[PDB]
């Protein structure tokens, strides 16, 4: 199995991990901050997804330094993962296009 | 800090009659409300979770409803054993808070 | 089984500190949070604080004077709450609870009644309560036991080691001269007694004492 | 070190710079506008991040011409940087895929 | 322009007693509230920042709490030196504003 496929495969795994970990850590970091809503795990996971995909609807978000730091890591991993998938696809199309040209 | 107002503080009802307790949050909190029943000298016990979700072990007689700011805990056909104090509790914003409580008199 | 075990009582002199516990059993998860709730006699529930055993962090109520300090022992699955420099104002029942990190208190401990006084602990004296030889009986007969001279609260009175629960009235304790006093009443078929024994079990957590007193008809 | 790596390296540096500068300038541009919230540096940096990643949760945003102009520069630099990283990855996968083919 | 209301304007308290000043913003402002103490002829001095964060040099006796609209500045066991005027101040929205102030009388 080529690397772009294997990497794309890994990116997925790590992303899911980042989501779970970021969910856990967001709660740990936000409880204790008056008025924070990112304090229960189920909605904390939803928040992590909507952040990683960059949808960010605005229903939930961190107010503390650490919550925002955790948030950045989720953002980055999310943009990179989906972005790496794009890389793999391009690589996939390139290879086959070369073949289609007899190369 | 969300203020959960429970009024009236005491509710007199006749046997087998329907009753409804009220709990109003200072601000909107979706359906993040939990109801507890505490009998004389007894420890608090969860009745309804997230405004209307049932809980195992609890009688189908108990029901909940509402969203946003106004929540209601209902009981169809109240019987002697329902006598106790009732509290709502929000988990929408930190820190979690409790309503002052409503006593049920038969 | 009882998910959260809490000591029955804790007597503390004004100015001293005490360390309450909360033994937890049953399923446990890294996302579990143990909350503490204060409730003074006749009043509502007050959120004191919380702590997450898996990580060890704890948060507190910013609307009140910080008197507690929460810690956790992962090996023994026990949560502790240190109350310091207490005053009568801190006299109340302190409940511990478990939240699966989803916002609600799925289970509560029985609660630890903490009393703040200089007075000394004192076990209760249980006296029987049988009818007078002139008292007329119906299809039912009323019996009981007198529990006076104990400190501090509380006490738990049961009949026939719990097997007898129907028709039982345990009256609130009255304070007089640094000592509480209360009685318990039990009604059963007039015929069933004194053929079928009737005993009152009186436990006093504060002194770690539990005595029994069989109620037999007067001589 | 190949260019896609070096460029991706630079893009990072410049992005962080754009965030800091955009944070500073957002405050300078928004104070003096009645009702504006993008007026303190720490939240101004958080805002810059959530803008650059395009998450934009809606908790903070510019109301003045200049604040919005600053905002656009942050958006562009952010989309370009993360986007250039995608470019580098694709380039990385392409090279290795050619080798895997004996080329 | 956020209106910070401080009422009552004067607060009488006995020595060593607990006291709480109130400050309500016209609109929600998270925890962007700062409390200042100004003694007779003295210059304003920062006590609490962002609603509850402590400040070096300030006595542990002083505490803050609240979020959204209702904020509270607390003092455990008030002593002679706490006598002065107290002001809250918001930095959530431009321009920064000040509460009208509450005087502490012993
Ligand atoms: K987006
Ligand atoms: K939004
Ligand atoms: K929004
Ligand atoms: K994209
Ligand atoms: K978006």
């Amino acid at each position: 199995s080529a690397l772009h496929w294997r990497a794309a495969g890994a990116a997925t795994v790590l992303l899911v991990i980042v989501l779970l970990a970021g969910s856990y850590l967001a709660v740990l970091a936000e409880r204790g901050a008056p008025g924070a809503q990112l304090i229960t795990y189920p909605r904390a996971l939803w928040w992590s997804v909507i952040t990683a995909t960059t949808v960010g609807y605005g229903d939930l978000y961190p107010v503390t330094l650490w919550g925002r730091c955790v948030a950045v890591v989720v953002m980055v991993a999310g943009i990179t993962s989906f972005g790496l998938v794009t890389a793999a696809l391009a690589t996939w199309f390139v290879g086959r296009e070369q073949e289609r040209r007899g190369h | 800090d969300i203020l959960l107002t429970q009024s009236p503080a005491i509710l007199s009802v006749s046997p087998g009659e329907r009753v409804s307790f009220s709990c109003r949050a200072s601000q909107s909190i979706g359906t993040d409300i939990h109801w507890y029943q505490q009998r004389t000298n007894g420890s608090p016990r969860l009745l309804i979770k997230y405004a209307s979700e049932s809980i195992s072990g609890i009688p189908s007689r108990f029901s909940g409803s509402g969203s946003g700011t106004d929540f209601t805990l209902s009981i169809n056909s109240v019987e002697s054993e329902d006598i106790a104090n009732y509290y709502c509790q929000q988990s929408n914003r930190w820190p979690f808070t409790f309503g002052s409580g409503t006593k049920l008199e038969i | 089984q009882v998910q959260l075990q809490q000591p029955g009582a804790e007597l503390v002199k004004p100015g001293a500190s005490v360390k309450l516990s909360c033994k937890a059993s049953g399923y446990t998860f890294t996302s579990d949070w143990i909350h503490w709730v204060k409730q003074r006699p006749g009043h509502g529930l007050e959120w004191i604080g919380e702590i997450i055993p898996s990580y060890g962090r704890a948060n507190y109520n910013e609307k009140i004077q910080k008197k507690a300090t929460l810690t956790a022992d992962k090996s023994s699955s026990t949560a502790f709450m240190q109350l310091s420099s207490l005053t009568s104002e801190d006299s109340a029942v302190y409940y511990c609870a478990r939240e699966r990190g989803d916002g609600y208190f799925a289970v509560w401990g029985a609660g630890t009644t903490v009393t703040v006084s200089s007075a000394k602990t004192t076990p209760p004296s249980v006296y029987p309560l049988a009818p007078g030889s002139a008292a007329q009986t119906n299809s039912m007969v009323t019996l009981g036991c007198l529990v006076k001279g104990y400190f501090p609260e509380p006490v738990t009175v049961t009949w026939n080691s719990g097997s007898l629960s129907s028709g039982v009235h345990t009256f609130p304790a009255v304070l007089q001269s640094d000592l509480y006093t209360l009685s318990s009443s039990v009604t059963v078929p007039s015929s069933s007694w004194p053929s079928e024994t009737v005993t009152c079990n009186v436990a006093h957590p504060a002194s770690s004492t539990k005595v029994d007193k069989k109620i037999v008809p007067r001589d």
